[PDB]
């Protein structure tokens, strides 16, 4: 309560280690568990399951519970790295029930273990997971923009430079000042299909995660 | 007060602009380039009226009948009335 | 020296090293100038550029 | 499939003027049944379903006054037209009993309608509008980046302008050289509801959300 979102919004955007697919899912180490949150506005599968609920799944419903939760917890807690030093999690898209099978493997012996995608809890996603649009725009939409004023007073800078001497010689710095409109015109028109870049998510790991976080950090 | 509510809801309007309607077309005045079809039907013994337009059927409201008894009294009155207040404006204008 | 302008050195920059160095001058010789808000007064508004060494 | 929420998500999202919270709602109906796409960024209401819900609306209170299906759709379209430049909806304070009230005064005696309302899906956001939105992040990243490099190169052509220049300068504003620390520390110290939102998206949300 008040700590799980707060605990979790924090952890970089970092891909898991699938094999296939190329899924936006993040998860934050945290001591009271764990809680895989996916924002995307449309659909939601996140894992999250009530202590008495499972322990009663545990006790009378699942028999293959051979390990104590404080292995897992134990688990949870000493794992300091996020990427993997080198455990691949595989996936069989198949059919519309994704079951990720999380192969639980530490050294040595693969111990079975399988996940599965319920219901999530009303409240603190519908509390909780409409906020990044909002924490976007008010931070990120505002400073980018305040990029591109910096920008055009440095245009003006240069501008009135020109105009009050020091006029450009060579034409190599021979170039026009820049223009919102223009440059949103000829991306539109000539540059848009070329500047179409998803593929992996290369600036997903590099500079979307970081600059993220600090819109979520708010 | 039956049928109305219908003709505030489905449009999503007020009063006062029904009124103001009821006050331009019950009383005198018609536009030429507003066609009007008062059509009552006589031969499907069905006593109703609508109003088109863009090319829609909508509502305006309804009104059943019962015959009255003394029409020729009433209608004499009416035509005196008419006629009194004929003799009155024409005596205000004389004096204005 | 009382004006609406808090900070009149839009012209050349020369003029206003010149006035600098004067002022230099007079305040080595023991004269002390005096300007205060007047287009605005309050606010600390005034003497954008003469509160640089002007006290 | 495909063909209808493509032709749905082309429509322009109308935001009720209900001065009270935040709708994103779309709306679109010509053809096909109606798409009143009615979200409160909590729960969107997928009113996709065929004529069941809307004779059972219109027969339930209305045991004589029956209007076409044509007619329904006509005025659903008719609907919003004066909007987009009253149909408002008004919420309550009140719990989880979630019942609208319309006491606008029109003829005296209070008209009587009734909003129904389905449980809330805690399962309907997370799965596909922000990849779109990490599109246009992605743009936006690629133009601060391109603004950049034109900042960058501007300077460099600048540090040009000193041997060159000399320019009337006013001896507060003298360019120093680059420094990646101070220019971070800059973006982030310094310049670091849902209303904000809307009405500062509703503009640029159109630009990418094609292409």
């Amino acid at each position: 309560m008040e700590e799980l979102e707060q605990g979790l919004l924090m952890q970089p955007w970092a891909w898991l280690q699938l094999a296939e697919n190329s899924l936006l899912a993040k998860v934050f180490i945290t001591k009271q568990g764990y809680a895989l949150l996916v924002s995307d506005l449309q659909q939601v599968w996140h894992e999250q399951v009530d202590t008495s609920v499972v322990s009663q799944r545990a006790k009378e419903l699942n028999k293959r519970l051979t390990a104590p939760p404080a292995a897992f917890l134990c688990h949870l807690d000493n794992l300091l790295r996020p990427l993997l030093k080198d455990a691949t999690f595989s996936c069989d898209c198949v059919a519309d029930a994704l079951i990720l099978r999380v192969r639980s493997e530490l050294s040595g012996l693969p111990f079975y273990w399988n996940f599965h995608c319920m219901l999530a809890s009303p409240s603190l996603v519908s509390q909780h997971l409409i906020r990044p649009l909002m924490g976007m725009s008010l931070a990120l939409q505002c400073q980018v923009r305040e990029l591109a004023t910096l920008l055009h007073m440095k245009d003006l800078e240069i501008q009135d430079y020109q105009e009050s001497g020091a006029t450009l010689i060579r034409d190599r710095l021979k170039t026009e000042p820049f223009e919102e409109n223009s440059f949103l015109e000829q991306f539109m028109i000539e540059k848009l299909p070329e500047a179409c870049s998803i593929g992996d998510g290369k600036p997903f790991v590099m500079n979307l995660q970081d600059l993220y976080m600090a819109v979520t950090t708010q | 007060e039956s049928e109305i509510s219908q003709e505030a809801d489905d449009m999503a309007m007020e009063k006062g602009k029904y009124v103001g309607e009821l006050r331009k077309a019950l009383l005198s005045g018609a536009g030429p380039a507003d066609v009007y079809t008062f059509n009552f039907s006589k031969e499907s013994c069905y006593f109703f009226f609508e109003k088109n337009l863009k090319d829609v059927s909508f509502r305006l409201g309804s009104f059943n009948l019962e015959k009255v008894e003394n029409p020729a009294e009433v209608i004499r009155e009416l035509i005196c009335y008419c006629l009194d207040t004929i003799a009155e404006n024409q005596a205000k204008n004389e004096h204005l | 020296l009382f004006t609406n302008e808090d900070n009149p050195h839009g012209n050349d920059s020369a003029k206003a090293s010149r006035a600098r160095t004067k002022a230099g001058d007079l305040r080595d010789t023991g004269i002390f100038l005096d300007l205060m808000h007047l287009k605005k007064p309050g606010g600390f508004d005034i003497s954008l550029f003469y509160r640089d060494i002007i006290s």
